[PDB]
């Protein structure tokens, strides 16, 4: 069972970002598709901005823990 | 290219918005030299007085004993010498080579009291006053002015070219290029401008921070190298003069 | 079994115990040429092995270039061959 | 003597060779790999090398599993596939394949 | 690139010494020194 | 010094191959009976 | 006889010493030198890289 | 110090035996001291042409002889350093 | 060169060639 649950760790922290990035997209571009508007798209600018710090974010946590679970004593 | 110099400073710029600014000329332009790597016909040419040289050449000449060059060299260049103008050695670099050399301080006084500090020595004059050859007294010059590259160069004014290809190849990428949606895109508006803005604005508030956090370490590396340079040269100087007195004893036995 | 075919090792926290446990040297040298070169100071290389090491300054773009357009051309054309439709 | 010849900026100013890079350890790629293997750790796709990771890239491509599949299992994902569908409409420029290629699928 | 930059602080942190003709752990296997004594 | 005159490369082989059944014989015997049998003979089986 | 050799023997050493002191005072900044450049110059710290670089990766 | 010599040629350094004495500057003082231009071509004789750096205007010495050279001011360093240092070189 | 004094030790791992040897024994599986 530990190679199970090691395998689903290390597919979810690799997936993260992949996520951010796709799903997230997504969700951003059906915004982008129905507003049409100046005040709103100045004020969804900060959100795609943000969307991208928090890919960042999610690029370093997977990071770190790919090289805890990618490193080797012997 | 190799970084030429005899300095140990550890130099970095900082940019401006405006752009580097000569005085007008209907010939000339201006140039860097390693960006350029130009020619001796396409540098540009000047005329400059000698009467300043030509005494001290003639001085230099009746001490060394040979005066058919000083007439020689005063028939070619009566009415100025016409020469290459950013093809010169400053009088500081002109000394510090004599004295490095081994010229006395007889002859380094002349040059000092009869040259201006600001005095520019071009290829001709050195060859003339040292019995060299142009050719290399040329290339001693460029390689001086490349040790010193953020002084532009003066160049011949050249018209552009490949205009008309230039317009058909520039109409045909545009053509191409422009007839599409990428300007337009939700992946341009969610990606590249999101990104692109954020990392533009980061480097713009973080530009000098970001470039000391990384200079930081090739700073301390110059500083070791230059202080482990000096002690060591000390030293070996300091033993040397200890142990300078042991050759009087063969004379004294 | 005998112990002719007995187990070439001993643990380390008996070679601790004896004072005859090395740690080191993750990788090793096999020459002596080799392994005498910091210390020689005078000749690490000799002169033919400083004429065949200055070949090798740096790497070679072009043999790169070459192998791997070889390699590609062969992977593509004989390994990767697959069906199309014909009208 | 004066000065007349033309003399061109490569005759003075070298410049350094960057567009391959250097060889700190002067010795080939090949003999690099060959020496990796007698090291601890690095010994073909064992370890975290990069000698380890082309051993790995080597040991996939000797394996059959990137390989092309066969007739026999052609159908299973190659001619529903995007890139046999637009080399097929490439390579037969104003036809089209779908007809050839449900016949090929009976095949 | 590491080899690169372990080259490149080993450069500035030995060529400039004068104490470093080799590393100290072959110090051994240098000659003698005439002026100690 | 590899290899030596009057032997062959094949009784190199046989050599090696005793040895290494004689290690594992060894290490079979000294190993531990609830997990040797098992692991060596009935998963494989 | 014996003191002339000593004395040449000693010139020879500071005679080495100044030569030193000529090579480094005409060398050119370390730091502006090229890196691949100085290891090529060097044959001393090409055998210390090969050891812990080439014969190793780690 | 560093194993590159500078070739004697005008075109790199200009008016290298024009006279018999050369001149440099030592330390963070900038001590002078002259040598003479023949303890100096000593050195050209060592000097190897087929390796040339930095512009192609510094040629490399052989190692054996740079060694000894390191090795002559390594000795006079650490004498410096020491006290119980010979009072002479002979 | 003979059968036996071909794979003799000595022979075989000091004056022979091998290559051919060795590649035949790689492509077994091609030629079979
Ligand atoms: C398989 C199926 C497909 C097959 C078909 C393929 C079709 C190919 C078509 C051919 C064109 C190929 C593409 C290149 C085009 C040229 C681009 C170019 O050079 O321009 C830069 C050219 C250079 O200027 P620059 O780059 O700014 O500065 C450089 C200086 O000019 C300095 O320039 P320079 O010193 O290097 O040369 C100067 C030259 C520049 O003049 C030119 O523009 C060159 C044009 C030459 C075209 C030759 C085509 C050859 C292929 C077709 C064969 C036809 C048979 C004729 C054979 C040649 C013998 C007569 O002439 C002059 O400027 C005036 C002085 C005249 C001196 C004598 C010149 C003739 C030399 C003798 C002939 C040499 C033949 C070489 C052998 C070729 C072997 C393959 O300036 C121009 O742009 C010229 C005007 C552009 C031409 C088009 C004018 C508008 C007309 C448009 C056509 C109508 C619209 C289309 C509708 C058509 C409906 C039917
Ligand atoms: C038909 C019979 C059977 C087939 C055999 C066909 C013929 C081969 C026969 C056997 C070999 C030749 C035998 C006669 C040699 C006689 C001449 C001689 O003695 O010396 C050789 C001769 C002269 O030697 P030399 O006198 O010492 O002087 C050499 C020069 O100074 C230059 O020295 P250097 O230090 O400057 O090295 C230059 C190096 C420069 O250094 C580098 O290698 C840097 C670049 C490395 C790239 C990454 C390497 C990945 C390696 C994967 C390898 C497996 C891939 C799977 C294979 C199919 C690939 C499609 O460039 C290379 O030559 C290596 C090219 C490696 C292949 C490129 C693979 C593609 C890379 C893709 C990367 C990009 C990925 C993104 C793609 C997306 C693009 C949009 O030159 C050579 O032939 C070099 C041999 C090249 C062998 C590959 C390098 C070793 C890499 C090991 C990888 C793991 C392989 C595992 C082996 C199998 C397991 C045991
Ligand atoms: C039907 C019922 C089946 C049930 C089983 C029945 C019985 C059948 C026999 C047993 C079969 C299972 C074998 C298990 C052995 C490994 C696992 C184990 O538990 O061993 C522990 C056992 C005890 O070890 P220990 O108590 O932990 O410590 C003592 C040391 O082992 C003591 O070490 P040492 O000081 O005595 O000597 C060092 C030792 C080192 O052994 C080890 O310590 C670890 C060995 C590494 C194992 C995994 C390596 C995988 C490497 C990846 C390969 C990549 C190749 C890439 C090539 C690219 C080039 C293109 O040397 C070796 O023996 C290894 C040599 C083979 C390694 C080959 C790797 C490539 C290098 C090539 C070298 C040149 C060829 C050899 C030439 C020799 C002169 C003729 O190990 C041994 O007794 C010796 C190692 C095993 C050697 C192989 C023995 C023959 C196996 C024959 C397999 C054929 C089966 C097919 C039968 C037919 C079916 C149809
Ligand atoms: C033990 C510790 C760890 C040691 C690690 C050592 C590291 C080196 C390992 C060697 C590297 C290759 C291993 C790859 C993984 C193995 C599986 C594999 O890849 O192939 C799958 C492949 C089957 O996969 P498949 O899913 O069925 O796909 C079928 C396709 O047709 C697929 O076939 P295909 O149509 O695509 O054609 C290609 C296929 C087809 O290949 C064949 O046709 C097989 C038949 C070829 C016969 C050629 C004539 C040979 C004449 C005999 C030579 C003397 C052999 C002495 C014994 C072997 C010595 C190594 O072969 C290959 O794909 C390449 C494999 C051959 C590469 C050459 C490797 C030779 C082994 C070198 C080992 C050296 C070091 C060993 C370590 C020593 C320990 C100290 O293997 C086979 O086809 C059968 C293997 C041969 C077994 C026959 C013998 C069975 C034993 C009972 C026989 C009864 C008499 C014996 C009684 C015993 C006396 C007491
Ligand atoms: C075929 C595909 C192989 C590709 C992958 C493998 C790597 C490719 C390189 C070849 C692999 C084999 C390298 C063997 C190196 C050992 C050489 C050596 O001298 O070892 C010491 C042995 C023992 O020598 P010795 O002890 O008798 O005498 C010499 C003593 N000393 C060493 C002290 C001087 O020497 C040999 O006899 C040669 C052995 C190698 C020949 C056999 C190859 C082994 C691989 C097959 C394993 C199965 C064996 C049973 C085969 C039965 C055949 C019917
Ligand atoms: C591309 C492929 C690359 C991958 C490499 C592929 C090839 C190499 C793959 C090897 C990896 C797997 C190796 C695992 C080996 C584990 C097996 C094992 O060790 O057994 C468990 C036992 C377990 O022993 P243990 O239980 O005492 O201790 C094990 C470890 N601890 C202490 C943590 C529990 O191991 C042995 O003791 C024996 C091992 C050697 C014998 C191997 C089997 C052959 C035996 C034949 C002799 C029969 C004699 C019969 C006599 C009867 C009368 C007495
Ligand atoms: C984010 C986590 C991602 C982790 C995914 C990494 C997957 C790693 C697993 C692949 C290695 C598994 C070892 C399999 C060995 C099986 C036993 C064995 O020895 O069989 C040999 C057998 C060869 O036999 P034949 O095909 O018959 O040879 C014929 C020769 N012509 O080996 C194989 O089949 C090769 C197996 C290929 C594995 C699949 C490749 C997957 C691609 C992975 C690379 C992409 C990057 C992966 C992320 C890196 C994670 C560290
Ligand atoms: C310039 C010369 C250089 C020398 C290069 C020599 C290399 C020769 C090696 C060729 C080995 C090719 O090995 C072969 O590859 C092709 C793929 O293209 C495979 O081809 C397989 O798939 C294709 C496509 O589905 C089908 O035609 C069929 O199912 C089958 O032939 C073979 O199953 C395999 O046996
Ligand atoms: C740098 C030193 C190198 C020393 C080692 C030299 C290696 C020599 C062996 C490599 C030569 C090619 O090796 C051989 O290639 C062919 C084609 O891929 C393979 O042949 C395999 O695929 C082909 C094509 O489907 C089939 O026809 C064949 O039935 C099958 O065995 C062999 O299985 C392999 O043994």
């Amino acid at each position: 069972r530990f190679y199970f649950m090691y395998m689903a760790r290390t597919t979810f922290q690799a997936v993260r970002p992949l996520l951010a990035f796709s799903v997230f997209g997504e969700v951003m571009k059906l915004v982008l598709a129905t507003m049409s508007s100046g005040l709103f798209s100045f004020l969804f600018s900060f959100v795609l901005a943000f969307e991208v710090f928090y890919f960042f974010l999610q690029c370093y946590i997977s990071y770190t823990f790919l090289t805890m679970f990618f490193t080797v004593l012997f | 290219y190799a970084t030429l110099g005899s300095g140990w400073s550890f130099s970095k710029v900082q940019y401006t918005k405006y752009r580097i600014t000569k005085p007008w000329t209907t010939d000339t332009t201006f140039d860097d030299i390693i960006l350029s790597q130009p020619s001796k016909e396409d540098f540009a040419k000047f005329t400059k007085e000698a009467p300043l040289f030509l005494r001290f050449l003639k001085l230099v000449t009746d001490v060394e004993g040979r005066q058919e060059a000083f007439i020689q060299f005063a028939k070619r260049c009566e009415n100025g010498l016409t020469v290459e103008k950013d093809v010169y050695v400053t009088k500081k670099e002109l000394v510090d080579c004599l004295w490095k050399n081994g010229y006395t301080d007889t002859e380094i006084n002349a040059f000092e009291i009869a040259f201006p500090a600001d005095y520019k020595f071009h290829y001709p004059e050195l060859a003339v006053l040292f019995d060299l050859t142009e050719e290399d007294c040329y290339k001693y010059c460029i390689r001086q002015r490349a040790a010193t590259p953020e002084e532009l160069v003066e160049l011949k004014y050249t018209k552009p070219k490949n205009l008309v290809s230039s317009y058909g190849l520039c109409f045909l990428g545009v053509w191409f290029g422009l007839s599409n949606t990428v300007l337009s895109n939700a992946w341009f508006y969610s990606k590249t401008f999101p990104f692109g803005a954020v990392f533009y604005m980061l480097g713009s508030y973080f530009y000098r921070d970001i470039r000391e956090k990384l200079w930081k370490e090739e700073k301390s590396l110059i500083h070791t190298a230059q202080e482990n340079k000096n002690m060591g040269e000390e030293s070996v100087y300091k033993q040397m003069k200890k142990y300078a007195t042991d050759t009087k004893c063969l004379d004294y036995l | 079994p005998s112990g002719a075919y007995r187990l070439p090792a001993v643990d380390y926290k008996r070679q601790l115990s004896r004072g005859t446990l090395v740690e080191g040297a993750d990788f090793y040298l096999p020459t002596a040429q080799e392994q005498q070169r910091l210390a020689r100071h005078f000749e690490p290389y000799s002169e033919q092995e400083q004429e065949e090491r200055r070949k090798f300054r740096f790497q070679s773009i072009s043999v790169y270039l070459a192998v791997a357009l070889g390699a590609s051309f062969v992977h593509d054309y004989f390994y990767q061959r697959r069906p199309v439709a014909w009208c | 003597k004066t000065l007349e010849r033309n003399v061109p900026m490569k005759e003075i100013l070298q410049p350094l060779w960057v567009v391959e890079p250097p060889n700190f350890l002067r010795q080939p790629v090949w003999k690099q790999f060959w020496e990796a293997q007698f090291a601890n750790r690095s010994f073909f796709f064992f370890g975290n090398a990069w000698t380890s990771a082309a051993a790995f890239a080597f040991f996939i491509w000797w394996s059959r599993v990137f390989d092309p599949p066969p007739k026999e299992r052609l159908d299973r994902y190659w001619l529903n596939s995007p890139k046999f569908r637009i080399l097929s409409a490439f390579h037969n420029p104003g036809k089209r394949p779908g007809l050839k290629i449900s016949l090929m699928t009976y095949e | 690139g590491k080899i690169h930059g372990a080259v490149w602080r080993m450069k500035h942190l030995f060529a400039t010494n004068f104490k470093m003709v080799g590393h100290p752990r072959y110090a051994y296997a240098l000659p003698k020194n005439p002026l100690l004594q | 010094p590899l290899g030596v005159k009057g032997r062959s490369v094949f009784a190199g082989m046989r050599s090696f191959i005793g040895q290494r059944l004689g290690r594992l014989y060894d290490s079979f015997y000294y190993s531990q009976s609830s997990t040797k049998y098992v692991m060596v003979f009935l998963f494989p089986a | 006889s014996a003191c002339a050799k000593s004395v040449e023997k000693s010139e020879e050493l500071l005679s080495n010493g100044a030569r030193a002191l000529w090579v480094s005072c005409s060398n050119p900044p370390v730091w502006k030198v090229n890196t691949n450049e100085w290891l090529d110059s060097d044959q001393y710290w090409q055998a210390f890289v090969e050891k812990h670089h080439f014969y190793s990766q780690y | 110090m560093l194993n590159f010599i500078p070739k004697r040629c005008p075109s790199v350094s200009l008016l290298f035996g024009k006279r018999p004495v050369q001149r440099i500057e030592v330390g963070q003082a900038r001590h002078q001291l002259e040598i003479p231009v023949e303890t100096i071509e000593k050195i050209y004789e060592g000097v190897d042409s087929r390796l040339e750096y930095h512009n192609k205007d510094y040629n490399a010495m052989k190692w054996k002889d740079f060694m000894k050279l390191k090795l002559d001011a390594y000795h006079l360093l650490e004498a410096s350093q020491s006290e119980t240092a010979a009072k002479s070189a002979l | 060169v003979s059968f036996s004094q071909f794979f003799d030790s000595e022979y075989f791992w000091t004056k022979a060639n091998v290559g051919p040897f060795f590649l035949f024994l790689f492509t077994s599986p091609f030629w079979y």
